[PDB]
């Protein structure tokens, strides 16, 4: 008897989520598991502490299943606050939750579906070796992450047969006060014809309207941007330039009722490993004040048992930074109207463009030879 | 106008004693006060101070640490629900490295300088003794991470690299075969930064190796010379202390001081809005915070109890004072000041451990190679 | 690892240099066996060498 919530934020099918509950096989393992559904706005920190206590208060919570809709980031960063103070585990599913932090303490019970900036700058160079694009620059500004980002970039080129030329390296801060001349002077140093961006949906807007000033964006440049300058599909600045490549999590052939029975498997699946082979299962009173005292029950072997399970023919075994290690991505393009379209899926490591020569968006010419 | 700010102390009578500085300060656009109590857990530390921000839409927060001896978990809550609507923040008695990472705690400001500055001015005493070979060892922890990069990095520039760097983990109990490693070495110059914990367990292990004779030296740090370290501790070590650390009045008396210069700079700019009061209401980010830091950094303050105190780049005061701090038969008497970037000799003669009156030299030659 | 004696253009050469300067010596031979290159280990940001 294992007591799980799950948590909506803004506009859900309700009714579909209720149904898609129980659609999976749960016999064979001793879990016999409850479902709690609340909904509520997105008022505050405040509101969502009070929900969450009030929760864990009322029927034997062990864990809960988080969404979200909004594209805000600290939200992750307040809910990896509480599952530090609290020995118990959530999961970030969709919304907001989704988005990387920098770096979880050691003593916090968070995981998030959705890749990390590792696997998304390694996929950056997967795409460049398919098209042949050799020459590229980087620019970036201060995120948590960014040394990461460059770090690994300029280490996978440096040890492989084919020639990576990267011509200079820009880490401007656009935070500083009357810094935009700098900038713009400094911006006129690119000259490679790829450019890799890592920038806020808000940084990245005025970055391009200061290139589009400079005029830097018209028809031989491509633009390459990560997953979190998108953030939602459907709001599109209309800032961005057409012809942007990006690379998002599989939304659209994976909605979320799925993911809410993918959520509770892990959970339940986990509590049936660690079940048996130690005959014991952590049940402590889950006090909401004066918690200090509660940690008595130590509950890092149930987090060991959090890293590796699977189900239904599915590999779900996560990491010591708590993410995938196998995630299902896609690649969009904006085409020449405000919208994304499918370009690419890759699985397993093996990418799989549907175009053969990317369209062309006169000094190109041919040449026939034997 | 009317520009209130917001604190946060541990004691009523502290309270009124800041209540007594902003009536004073009221003579130099009224100001107000406003202060709550500590509570022994964060998420009603949280609850309360949003529900406080919401009372009087403050401009400014100032934090202390709690009687609490370890307090490292004390001013996290306050940290985030403030950077979670960008307000600044400037902390009194907080000395963990872990509030200057600019990444997870994008607004804080430090009224002391953190350890790293302690490890950066051990290197005026190898200046002036003429020792340039040194053996450090370093707890496995962010702490001693920090201070080991930033040792490195000073020394990078006099190109003198240190012999050996050993680590140990933390909260252990035997570190005999790690202190054998380094008996075998040629160095005889000692430098710890670990927890008061580990200071016993080094203490008691190094006594029975016969590691503490004559011709060694022993550079320590606040938190080790303290404590209970002093029951089980040598004679002769050297440690270090802060002329105006511990008192709270005279911080006070003057943080007050320079957050109301820079509010003057601010009223009359431009574009002025109030951060919103609405805690359970917006979850928007306020326009003032972004500005309001940086101008708030490089606000040179004319004088006062402390000093001139002007913060550089990191949110972290400079030019702070330390006194070359000494113990000889059981009890500590104060050798020298550390005045800004050098240091005086005093009155007093220090004795070194094992009972010699000179400088010793730090070096044995070795006569058998590899 | 079993004792063994070495003798060459080097080890004669090191003798009459040590003689020199009043020291002593005790050598023993490498355990992997190269030269040494730098390498990049665990796909990690620091380099070590072999
Ligand atoms: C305090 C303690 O446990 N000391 C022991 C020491 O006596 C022993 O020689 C060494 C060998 O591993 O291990 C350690
Ligand atoms: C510190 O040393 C300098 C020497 O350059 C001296 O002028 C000054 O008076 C000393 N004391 C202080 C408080 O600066």
């Amino acid at each position: 008897s294992i007591g799980i919530a799950v948590i909506l934020v803004g506009t859900s099918d309700e009714v579909a989520i209720k149904d898609a509950h129980e659609k999976d096989d749960f016999h064979h393992l001793s879990v016999v598991p409850r479902v709690e559904l609340v909904a509520m706005n997105e008022t505050d920190p405040k509101s969502i502490i009070t929900r969450i206590c009030d929760l864990m208060s009322d029927r034997k919570i062990q864990g809960v299943v988080f969404a979200d809709d909004t594209d805000q980031e600290a939200i992750a960063q307040i809910l990896d606050f509480i599952s530090a103070q609290t020995l118990t585990p959530i999961l970030g599913i969709h919304g907001g939750s989704s988005m990387i932090m920098a770096d979880k303490d050691e003593s916090s019970m968070f995981f998030q579906f959705g890749p990390s900036i590792e696997q998304q700058a390694s996929v950056m160079l997967n795409i460049m070796e398919e098209y042949d694009w050799y020459i590229f620059s980087i620019v970036t500004t201060y995120f948590p992450g960014y040394q990461d980002f460059v770090n690994k970039i300029r280490s996978t080129i440096e040890n492989s047969f084919v020639g990576w030329e990267l011509e200079e390296v820009l880490l401007l801060d656009m935070s500083l006060d009357d810094g935009d001349s700098k900038i713009q002077n400094q911006l006129k140093k690119l000259q490679s014809p790829i450019i890799l961006l890592y920038c806020t949906k808000e940084e990245a807007t005025y970055i391009f309207e200061v290139a589009n000033s400079v005029g830097l964006t018209g028809y031989g440049y491509t633009w390459i941007v990560p997953s979190l300058v998108a953030g939602d599909t459907d709001t599109v600045p209309s800032e961005f330039p057409t012809g942007l490549i990006s690379v998002s999590y599989d939304e659209w052939d994976y909605g979320l009722p799925a993911r809410v029975r993918d959520g509770i498997a892990i959970i339940t699946t986990a509590a049936s490993d660690m079940l048996s082979e130690h005959s014991f299962i952590p049940e402590p009173k889950s006090s909401c004040y004066n918690t200090h005292e509660k940690r008595i029950y130590q509950s890092n072997m149930l987090n060991r048992y959090l890293i590796n399970v699977t189900f239904e023919g599915r590999n779900l075994s996560f990491s010591e930074d708590g993410y995938q290690m196998h995630p299902k991505l896609v690649i969009i393009l904006l085409n020449k109207e405000r919208k994304w379209e499918r370009v690419g899926k890759w699985k397993d490591k093996s990418l799989q463009m549907k175009y053969y020569v990317w369209p062309r968006m006169d000094d190109h010419l041919s040449i026939v030879t034997l | 106008k009317i520009v209130n700010i917001g604190a946060v102390l541990s004691t009523r009578k502290h309270e009124q004693m800041f209540r007594e500085a902003v009536n004073q300060a009221n003579k130099r656009i009224q100001l107000q006060a406003t202060s709550v109590t500590h509570k022994p857990n964060a998420i009603q530390m949280a609850l309360s101070v949003c529900e406080d921000l919401i009372s009087s839409q403050v401009y400014a927060i100032l934090v202390s640490h709690p009687p609490t001896p370890n307090d490292h978990f004390t001013p996290t809550p306050v940290s985030y629900t403030a950077g979670f609507y960008r307000i600044p923040v400037l902390g009194l008695t907080t000395r963990m490295s872990i509030y200057s990472d600019k990444s997870i705690h994008l607004s804080f400001l430090r009224t002391v300088p953190p350890y790293s500055h302690q490890s950066s001015v051990w290197f005026e005493m190898m200046r002036v003794y003429n020792w340039n070979h040194i053996i450090l060892l370093v707890s496995d922890d962010h702490e001693g991470r920090a201070a080991q990069k930033r040792l490195e990095t000073l020394l990078e520039e006099r190109e003198s690299k240190a012999e050996k760097v050993l680590q140990f983990d933390p909260g252990t109990k035997n570190v005999t075969a790690l202190l054998m490693e380094a008996r075998e070495l040629e160095a005889r110059v000692i430098i710890l930064s670990a927890s008061e914990d580990d200071a016993a367990t080094v203490y008691r292990a190094a006594a029975m190796l016969d590691m503490t004779g004559s011709g060694y030296v022993w550079l320590v740090g606040e938190r080790e010379i303290s404590g209970n370290a002093l029951r089980y501790a040598p004679d002769g070590i050297i440690g270090l202390q802060l002329i105006n650390g511990k008192n709270e009045s005279a911080h006070i008396s003057d943080a007050v001081g320079v957050v109301a210069q820079a509010v003057h700079e601010l009223l009359e700019k431009e574009n002025i809005t109030d951060p919103p009061r609405g805690c359970v209401g917006n979850t928007n980010i306020w326009k003032t915070g972004p500005l309001f830091k940086r101008v708030l950094m490089s606000s040179k303050y004319a004088d006062g109890v402390t000093g001139r105190v002007e913060f550089n780049e990191d949110g972290d005061r400079k030019f702070a004072q330390y006194s070359i701090m000494n113990l000889q038969n059981r009890k500590l008497v104060q050798v020298g000041i550390y005045n800004g970037t050098h240091v005086i000799p005093n009155d007093r003669k220090i004795i070194w451990p094992g009972g010699e009156t000179e400088k010793p030299r730090g070096y044995q030659m070795s006569t058998r190679l590899k | 690892t079993v004792p063994q004696c070495c003798y060459g253009f080097c080890i004669d050469l090191l003798i009459k240099l040590a003689r020199t300067m009043q020291f002593t010596y005790e050598v023993h031979l490498v355990a992997d066996g190269k030269f040494g290159t730098q390498e990049r280990v665990q796909n990690s940001n620091k380099k070590e060498w072999n």
